[PDB]
Order: structure tokens, then C-alpha cells, then sequence
């Protein structure tokens, strides 16, 4: 919600431009340090040129402090049914034979069954003999063949995709705005680097990390939420646990592909003579979906969701001090016009002095376009940056102080007119 | 394994009223002639179920059997302009029929045999929809179904089509549905009984039983080899018989065995029997059972 | 077979609208699939553990058999186990697919 | 699927000037026929993007349509007098024209349409740059680029070439420079618009938008086998229409189907309708989009 | 190495193909209801000058 | 783990080496030479599926977590002093040459 607090100024030595045509044209290509701002503050960038209104800023908003989740390895899973076809046959039948169902093999496609077709599902084939003689249908004393054709079929709509977490990344939002108006939300963890129009973007220096997440496996529901499981991740498949049928993405599990992989003797058989009872031991995922679910508080830390971004995100008490850097790969700004005047005033001035919270300033900016309205003190130690609009807006941002007693004359201007603004105020002691 | 793939029980007919020129070798189906409806059900990649279920009757032998009725028309010609009962089955149902072919015969709803036919001089299409000009033809017609039928007598009229989850298929109207229904041409299964309509299946339980019946056996004679020879002149137990045949357990068991007295041999039919079909729990005994390639439309929403 | 988990089986007959009364069961998140769709277990209170040194043995027909030893894993002379196949047509018939002990005859 | 990757739609010409020896066999462009100007586009190896998006048209084909204009002079004289207009952007194309050509055709900067014609009895040389003297000769051209373009009448003059650490590809200068520049023959795409300049990119984002136009769909008629058929003469909705055609849902959609009173079947073209690219931010519609291999200049340090 | 990247060719880049699907009918681009497919080619490369031996 | 910056300079990383690369970690994506990371060839050695991908119909989203070597080096680098040593660079030539204490008594 507030502007920007920490400012700082770009160095000539990263900018080279020219003018062509009446039109200043500046380019960015080095690489500037600048310390990242609170919960709710932001850090712009000021970029001058050859005159006093030609300036386009750079900011950067700091969402809250969140401690994201390392993910390493994750499988697709969900519900699955099975579907059985019997055909009981004679001895000396074709291939229903005692040679033949023995070593039955499971790959092995089936004469009797050769009309269904080439499926790239998963199925099976087996071959339960059975008692001959004429008290069944059969006129031989050998025991009959039972060609069985079993293929898996999804009834569910959605897939879960089953994720684990070996450690816990500091990650932290950040609402970046462009020198033009392109606004974009990225986020940044530990070392990482994000890649924007304008360069890219990394976590500098960081001053929270923990760690203890082995033991807990979470599950990803695109679409309704998360889910927290309190056991380690599930490595092979077998019956009768959480993840026995795996895949590779969602349309692989509303299909039932044999591109997945599942466990051995995983489709019980009954047969009954000419009945066929064939049922599964599966686990629905949705059960535990429905037990637990994010947000949950386990041991000392609360775990959650993310706002609007898809991705685990876990809660405490961290800290706020922290650094970035800002990479420019050579990225050209052009300004064709100019911006126009407008008036200042003081509002109200609510917060702390000697803190990082700092101070909630509210001022009120009239003016008659877009621009930027910008305030500097006379030794050179605070800056104000707030954009202006049409009409009448009031804006306010977080400014840092050590003194509770607040009252410096300031120079706001927004085209190349300077005019002064004492703005006065009492703060509270805050560390 | 008994090479009896030629062998057609019963009255052994290839023919349907309005392409009758192949009566000459049609009527009946021995072990020669070129009959142009029959060939293609013994390719090896085309109907693999005729081929495992050899000993049975086809639909056109059922019809000539009187156990299937015949549709009105019989012959639905492809030339009447406005449409004809006959289309909006035949465009919902993707089929494929090879070169050189005029009629195309497949089951309806009701139940009954249709059939759809060219003009002369025309010919059919890749998939045998629609009729386009072109060798000779090969006067006969092309199985656009999978499906199979016998002789029995077993109703089934308060049986229809349950397919859980699924809007409209085929021709029939089973709920109104109104979100996303997912279409798509894919097999599917079906078991008309007596006096029914085209009933869909899900799922697919058949039993084999041995059968005593004198359609269900064969006997062969050894001339100076093999030749066919009627099993109708064979004996009975405790009766009289003109010619003698022998055989083993399945054959002695319910005729009479002569020993050497008997001048051919016989053995039960390698893929024959009462074969019965599991729906809703009873085991009914079905009469057209097959796979069709139809309009499959799923509910997804 | 052997049992590496317990889970807190419950059985549910089932009695539909029409009529039809079935016997089926649940356990923690098992899912079963009926005429008129399906059921789960949606919350659970037990499930021990402690039987991974424990091989039972399944008589269909005439009962069960508890043993007090680990599951067998490497077919070997001399333990329960040295000679297995995969059906019971297999053993009836002694099949040479199934496993066995590598020189398990004493000769003389 | 859909083999008609020389059915080309629209007029079909692939002829340009100073070489319109070949409007017999070049003019328009059918399944026979035998045009030096469009084989090497369906050789597999060389163009493999025309082959991906062979249902639109050509440079040449949007130049005799109207869509783009022709330089001044358009056949570069090979044979003229200390320079050409047309060297800079030929010496920094590196291509691979074969033996016996004689012309070659590509885009210049402004985006109008570029070529160069060698005069009897020469012909090019191993990469098109020269000429010598020779068996018999092409009567064709062949094309430098992996272009395409379409039909469109969007604007997009306020768009120019804004690549990510290049300082001058091509011929175009783009920023200014003087330290380390590093000279290679890279791959470079281009998509030119309409009253614009030849910009350059650095990443390709297509889509395909299918709607009713009837440029993108095949209408076919049986005679005594397939014979291509004029889609002209297809009767609207509520419109006119002499002969009488049908097809699938987005065939039938625009047009009349008549089930089977109709004499030619037609169905949607593989890869056609509107295809979008994404540039500054935003999807656009362009009239020339490919690849070409020429000079890549980047700041090495 | 799908076909539509077929004017790739061959390339010594550590590059993946990936096949994303979407929703079909009128609404994307397609004359039929089925789901759409979306084909992938993400490449790597070195925005760099230099390079650290660990 | 050490990390070598042939004409800037050293790092020093308080963790062990990584042999399978991992990841979301320092060192997910390796080669050979400098040639090798500097025009990415596909003989180097890197994590699977690293890239996240975000489809939206007509657009196509594609952000990755990879670590930025530079930032750590940014924040450890030569000299540091860790439990008793003093760890610098070189001194000419290349190498990492730690400081300790001691006398001489060598013979060649």
C-alpha cells in the first residue's frame, strides 16, 4: 500500500544514452545494490538523464515474509477402477488348455479376447482353470480355462499431484513496476534469480533459513487446495499405501495409461466357475484430502497455501533485514514528452521513528496529469517518491526518522519547479 | 486348431434381397466358390471374432434361420434424394470398407437386418457412407459390425440399454443431457436378444457350454483324405439310422457308435457349444453379440 | 503371505433401495465400488502396528496359520519355504516355473 | 494427415519477374507439372517450415495477390557496373542456391519483394553470390528464406526490431557500438506486416485460429479416384450455388450438405485459418513470417 | 523432436520438447471438441561473459 | 565447496560437495569447460525437469529456480578465517592457500 522508502541513485557509470530527434534516450547495464524495504514498503530506483523532469523510477513492492518449501520429487495419483471379463472355456478349446494357463503371462494378449484391440491402457490377462466334466460344460474330465481381461479406468474428474520437501526456502513476493507502468509479480528464495524484460532480479543477502521436513509428504489439489500428510514420501509403490499408482500428469490419470507404473498383484480375483469377483484395495486420496488440510499448525510453525500462485508456504516469525541486487543486460528507456506541475500538502504523519516499520506519511498531491512527484530535504539525507495522477489523490509511504519530534522543510517538484513543504509530526519509540 | 473355418452349420446363406447374383455361389457356402461376403470375415487382422467363434451363425444366416427379421426397406438405396430411413444410423457409425463394393449391411435399433446399396454403375467410399464413381465389383456386401447370433428362442423385451454416465450413443436417447458431452467414435459392445431393440453393453461375461445339438458336430469321410459328409443320416440311441458314423466321447454320448461298422468320422465342433451372457446378474442367452464403432458421447461436466 | 501394517477393518452389509443386500468392507481410506456408486471410510480411530517378524500361512478350506518368523524372501533349503511356484495348479502339479532351491536332493 | 501440400489455395502463382518463362508449368500451380520454383520447397532437408505450413502462400504468391509490393528495381542485375541495389543483403545471406539457376529471390529491408536475374548464358554459382557460363538450365528461380504469409489487412508500422544484445543483424543498424563485436552466420527469424519495415525476433510464438473461410477447406469430386474441385461453385446459407458438395461439422457449417444427393466431399485443410504471433505483448496478425541465415553481430565484450 | 520445431534441425543446446494440452471446440482454434495439444521448445542459454569453477 | 573465479577471485561455501546435481541447489546444471556453461552444450550434466512451465491457451509461461552462483559469490568470498585457519587466495599463481602457524623444518 505505501510508496517507496528506500531510494537510491544509479550510478553514470551503468547508464549511456544519446539524443535523437529531441529525444533523450538512456540504456542500463551494470549491476546495483539496494536494500530491500519491510512488510508493505518498497524500493524504487531513480533514473535521471540529461535534464530535471526527464526521471523514470523503478520499484519494487516487498509483500510479507514467507518461508517457502523445496520441492525435489512429486508423482501424479488418484481413483481408479477396475473392469473384468470372463470367458470360461473347455479343455482342448482352442488354447484353453492345462500348457498354457500355468504360465500364463500377464503382457501376453489373449486369442479369446483378440476382438478387443490395441489399448494404450493398462491391462491384464489371466487364466483361472476351473472344474470340467458335464456337471459345468465340458466334454472332457480335464479342468476348463477361464480367459479373464482385466483393464483399469478412472471415475474421477481430477488428479492430485503428491509432492515432498527435504528443506525450507525463505521466499519472499515482491510486485515489481517498470520504468513505463508494465507491472509484474515474481518472487524471490535464498540465491535464486528471476528473469524480467528489463534484466533479472536476486536475493542478495537473506538472515532466515530453517529446516524439518523429511517426515512430511504434502499433496497438491490444483483447483480446491492442499493437503499435509504426516509420513515420509512414498519412493516404491505397493499395496495398501498412500501412492501406489504413480504417473507423470494429470491426463495420464483421468486415462489410466500404461505409461504409469503400479505394483504387482494389485487387482484381486474371485472366480466362481462362471462368476467373477474381482476387486481392488485402492486407497482414495480424497479421504485424506478431506481430513487434512492447509492451513496446519504442526509443532511450531503454521503451514499454508499461497495466495493466488500455486505452492506450499509456511508462516512464523522471521526477521526483515535483507539485501538485493538489481542486473540491467543493457535495457533502453526513451521519453518522449514531459511531465507536468502540481501542488503538495500534508495530510497526517502516523508511525515510529528508529525502527524498521518506520513512518506511515499521508500527503495530499493535486495536479492535472500523470507523473511523478518527487520531495528532497537541503543536506541530501531523505527522499520522497509518489506518483501523481489527475485530480486530487493522496498519497503516503514509509519514511525513516530518529527523532520523535518530526519538523524538516522539504522541496517537493514534479516538471522542474521546486517548491517548499514543512511537514512536522510526533512518533513513537519503536526498535 | 481344426482348420473348420468354411464350415457354416445350419443352411449355410450369403444373400439378401436385392443383390442376389451371387446366388450361384452363395447358396450355399461350401468349401469352394468366391462368395464376396464371407471372404473378408476370414482375413487375419479384420474380424478376429468370426475367427475364434467359426462354429456359430452369422447374421445373415440368422435371418435366413427366421430368427432375425428383415428391415423395411431391406435395401436402402443411396440415390432417393431427402434422405432415407437409413442415414442417421450409418453417419453416426464409423466404419471402413475396402475397394470394389456396392452393398453394406449392419444392425439397426430395432433389431432388424439394413442394408444400404448403390445404383449401378456406382460404388461405396473409404468408409462406406456415401456412393462415388470408379474394375469390376464385387456383387455381394460387407460386414460393417462385429456381431454374432445362434439358433434359440430366449426372450428378453424388459431389457434395455443402462450405460451409467453416459448422454446419447448411437441412435438411442437414454437421458436429456445438457453440459459438456464429450463426443467420440469408439467400439462398443451389444447383445440384441428376441423382440428388442439394440441393447449396449459395458461389459462383456460369456460362458461356452456343450452343446447336443445336431448343428454342433461334424464328420468327415476318408476317400482314396477328407470329404463332407451330412451327420442327418447318422443313428440314434435305441433307434435307426441309414449310414453309420463314429467318433468319441462327445459324439458316442449322444448318438450310437458303430465301431468299425462306421464309414466317417466325427467330433465335436472346435468352438461351438450354448454360449451365454451374463446381464444383470441372470445369464440370458443372447443372439447378436458384437462390437460397433458408434458416436460415444460421455458426460464430463 | 506376510502383514507389514494393520489396518481397522469394518464390515458393512448393504441394503440398496430396491432390495439388494450386499457384504462388503472398509479400513482407513479404502474404497469400495457398488451398484450405486461407492463408499469410503472418511475418519478412522486405530491402526497398530508390529508384525514384521511374523509369516502367516492361508489353508482355503480349512483355516490359517500364524508363524513366528520373518517373511521368506530367498527360496533356500532348510526353512519354510524352500520349494514355491504361483497357483495352486502350480504345486498340484509341481511346475517347473516356480522357484526352488538350488540343490536341494541329497543324493547317494 | 491431409496430403495437399501442392494444392495450393488462392490463384497459385510462383513465378517472378525476368524468368516468367514458366508460366506454363508455374502458372497456376497443380499436382502435375514440373516448376523449379517450388519443387526445392518440397525437397525433404532443406525447408522443412514450408513443409510444416503447407496450406497458405508463398513470397511470391502474396506478391501477385496484392499483400506485397515489389522493389525498385525488383530483378537485381548480376551484370551491371560497381555495385547492384541488392549486394549488402546478399553478401550477409548465407544460403545454398543449387547448379543451373539463374535467379534468386529473397526480402529486403523495406519489405518489398528482392530478386536478382542473371541474363543468358549464365547462371549461378554454388551460393548464388556470382554467375558462370554452361547442360540445360532451370526456368525458375529459388528462394534464400524460410518464409511464409497469409492473408491479412492489419496495420503494424509502429513495431521495429528490438533484439536482445544485437547491434546490427543483417543490414538493418540498430544501436550504435565500437568495442568487440562478435561476426557469425547465424539463424534469424523475421516476420515483415503490412506498410512496415523487416523486423527481426528472437523467439516464435504461432497459433492457429481455424474459422469459415473458404480458403481452408478441400473439396474433392469422384470420377472414372480422387480430381481436385473447384470450392467456388459450393452453395451458401440461404445463398447460391450450382453443383452440391458436403463434409464434416465445420465444412457443413458455412455451406448446405445434402447427406448423400451431394457430389463431392470436402474437409478442413491441415494448418490453416489465422495464425497469430505474440510481439511486443500483444498477438498480432503478420503477412510474412521465417527463418534466414544471416550475419549476427553481439556485443562480446 | 516433433515435426512443427522440424526448422530446428539439429543443435549441440541442452533443449526439451514438452506437450501441454488445451481445451478444444470454437473457443481456441479447432474444428473438432477433442482437447488441443501445445507443443514446447524450451532451449537454454548463457547470459554471461564468464563462468565459475566449483 | 570451493568455487574458482579465474580473474576476479575465490568463494568458500560451508557445505559438502554435491556429487548427483539436484534441483533448486548450488550446482544443479555442470559441464565440462568454460566453453561448455558460456554457449550451453548438451553434453553438460543437469537436474531433471528444473522448468516450470505455465500454459494459458494462447500464452506460454516458462520461470525457473535456479540459483545464482554470483550472489554467493557475492556474499562468501577469500579471505575468511573459519574455526582456527586464515583462508585466503593465491599469491601469483591459482590456488586456495590457507594460513596457519608453524616454524619450518623441511630438507629437499
Amino acid at each position: 500500500d505505501p510508496g517507496c522508502s528506500e531510494l537510491i541513485q544509479a550510478s553514470s557509470r551503468i547508464t549511456t544514452c544519446s539524443t535523437e530527434g529531441v529525444n533523450t534516450k538512456c540504456r542500463l547495464s551494470g549491476t546495483a545494490l539496494i536494500r530491500a524495504g519491510s512488510v508493505g514498503a518498497e524500493a524504487c530506483l531513480m533514473l535521471k538523464g540529461v535534464k530535471e523532469d526527464q526521471t523514470k523510477f523503478l520499484k519494487i513492492k516487498t509483500v510479507s515474509s514467507e518461508l517457502s518449501c523445496r520441492e525435489g520429487q512429486s508423482y501424479w495419483t488418484g481413483s481408479f477402477s477396475p473392469k473384468c471379463l470372463s470367458s470360461r472355456r473347455c479343455h482342448l478349446v482352442g488354447e484353453c488348455h492345462v500348457n498354457r494357463c500355468l504360465s500364463w503371462r500377464d503382457n501376453e494378449t489373449s486369442a479369446e479376447f483378440s476382438f478387443v484391440g490395441e489399448s494404450t491402457t493398462m491391462r491384464e490377462n489371466k487364466c483361472f482353470e476351473q472344474c470340467g466334466g458335464w456337471g459345468c460344460g465340458c466334454f472332457n474330465v480335464n479342468p476348463s480355462c477361464l480367459f479373464v481381461h482385466t483393464y483399469l479406468q478412472s471415475v474421477r474428474k481430477e488428479a492430485l499431484r503428491v509432492f515432498n520437501c527435504i528443506d525450507w526456502v525463505h521466499k519472499l513476493t515482491l510486485e515489481i513496476t517498470d520504468f513505463d507502468g508494465s507491472v509484474s509479480t515474481i518472487d524471490l528464495g535464498a540465491s535464486s534469480s528471476r528473469f524480467t524484460n528489463w534484466g533479472s532480479v536476486s536475493l542478495s543477502l537473506d538472515a532466515e533459513g530453517i529446516s524439518g521436513s523429511n517426515s512430511f509428504s504434502f499433496i497438491e489439489s490444483p483447483g480446491k487446495g492442499y493437503a499435509i500428510v504426516d509420513e515420509p514420501f512414498s519412493e516404491i509403490p505397493r499395496q495398501g499405501f498412500l501412492g501406489e499408482i504413480r504417473c507423470n500428469s494429470e491426463s495420464s490419470v483421468l486415462s489410466a495409461h500404461e505409461s504409469c507404473l503400479r505394483a504387482p498383484n494389485l487387482i484381486s480375483y474371485k472366480p466362481m466357475i462362471d462368476q467373477l469377483e474381482c476387486t481392488t484395495n485402492l486407497i482414495d486420496p480424497f479421504v485424506v484430502f478431506e481430513r487434512g488440510s492447509l492451513p496446519q499448525t504442526r509443532n511450531d510453525k503454521t503451514f499454508a497455501a499461497s495466495k493466488g500462485n500455486r505452492g506450499v508456504q509456511a508462516f512464523s516469525k522471521g526477521s526483515v533485514q535483507a539485501d538485493l541486487t538489481l542486473m540491467f543486460d543493457n535495457f533502453e528507456v526513451d521519453f518522449v514528452g514531459a511531465a507536468v506541475s502540481c501542488d503538495a500538502a500534508f495530510l497526517n504523519l502516523t508511525g515510529c521513528y528508529s525502527c524498521n516499520a518506520g513512518a506511515r506519511v499521508c500527503l495530499s498531491i493535486t495536479s492535472t496529469g500523470t507523473g511523478s512527484l518527487s520531495a528532497h530535504n537541503k543536506d541530501g539525507s531523505l527522499h520522497i517518491v509518489l506518483p501523481s495522477e489527475n485530480g486530487t489523490k493522496d498519497q503516503c509511504q514509509i519514511l525513516h526518522f530518529t527523532v520523535p519530534e518530526v519538523e524538516e522543510e522539504f522541496m517537493y517538484s514534479c516538471d522542474g519547479d521546486e517548491r517548499p513543504l514543512l511537514v512536522k509530526g510526533t512518533l513513537i519509540a519503536i526498535d | 486348431e481344426d482348420p473348420h473355418l468354411r464350415n457354416r452349420p445350419g443352411k449355410g446363406h450369403n444373400y439378401i434381397d436385392g443383390m442376389t447374383q451371387e446366388d450361384a455361389t452363395c447358396k450355399p457356402v461350401t468349401y469352394a466358390g468366391a462368395c464376396s461376403s464371407f471372404d473378408v470375415l476370414l482375413e487375419k487382422g479384420k474380424f478376429p471374432l468370426f475367427q475364434s467363434y467359426a462354429h456359430h451363425r452369422t447374421l445373415l444366416e440368422a435371418v435366413h434361420d427366421t430368427i432375425i427379421a428383415k428391415a423395411d426397406p431391406p435395401s436402402c438405396d443411396l440415390q432417393s434424394a431427402h434422405g432415407n430411413p437409413c442415414m442417421k444410423e450409418k453417419l453416426v457409425m464409423k466404419t471402413h470398407c475396402p475397394n470394389d463394393y456396392q452393398s453394406a449391411h449392419y444392425l439397426n435399433n430395432d433389431g432388424k437386418m439394413a442394408s444400404v446399396k448403390c445404383p449401378p454403375k456406382y460404388e461405396l467410399t473409404e468408409d462406406c457412407n456415401f456412393c462415388r464413381q470408379m474394375a469390376s465389383l464385387k456383387k455381394g456386401s460387407y460386414p460393417l459390425q462385429d456381431l454374432f447370433c445362434q439358433s434359440s428362442e430366449d426372450d428378453g423385451s424388459k431389457l434395455k440399454t443402462k450405460m451409467k454416465g453416459v448422454c446419447e450413443v448411437g441412435v438411442q436417447a437414454l437421458k436429456k443431457c445438457d453440459g459438456q458431452l464429450s463426443t467420440a467414435h469408439e467400439v462398443v459392445p451389444f447383445a440384441v436378444f428376441k423382440n428388442s431393440k439394440k441393447v449396449y453393453l459395458d461389459k462383456l461375461d460369456l460362458k461356452t457350454e456343450e452343446n447336443l445339438l445336431p448343428d454342433s458336430f461334424v464328420c468327415f469321410e476318408h476317400k482314396g483324405e477328407l470329404k463332407s459328409f451330412d451327420i442327418s443320416q447318422c443313428p440314434k440311441i435305441g433307434g435307426h439310422g441309414s449310414k453309420k458314423c463314429t467318433g468319441d466321447a462327445a459324439f458316442c454320448s449322444a448318438y450310437e457308435c458303430t465301431a468299425q461298422y462306421a464309414n466317417a468320422y466325427c467330433s465335436h465342433a472346435n468352438g461351438s457349444g450354448i454360449v451365454q451372457i451374463q446381464v444383470s446378474g441372470v445369464w440370458k442367452k443372447p443372439l447378436c453379440v458384437g462390437y460397433e464403432r458408434v458416436v460415444v458421447k460421455r458426460e464430463l461436466s
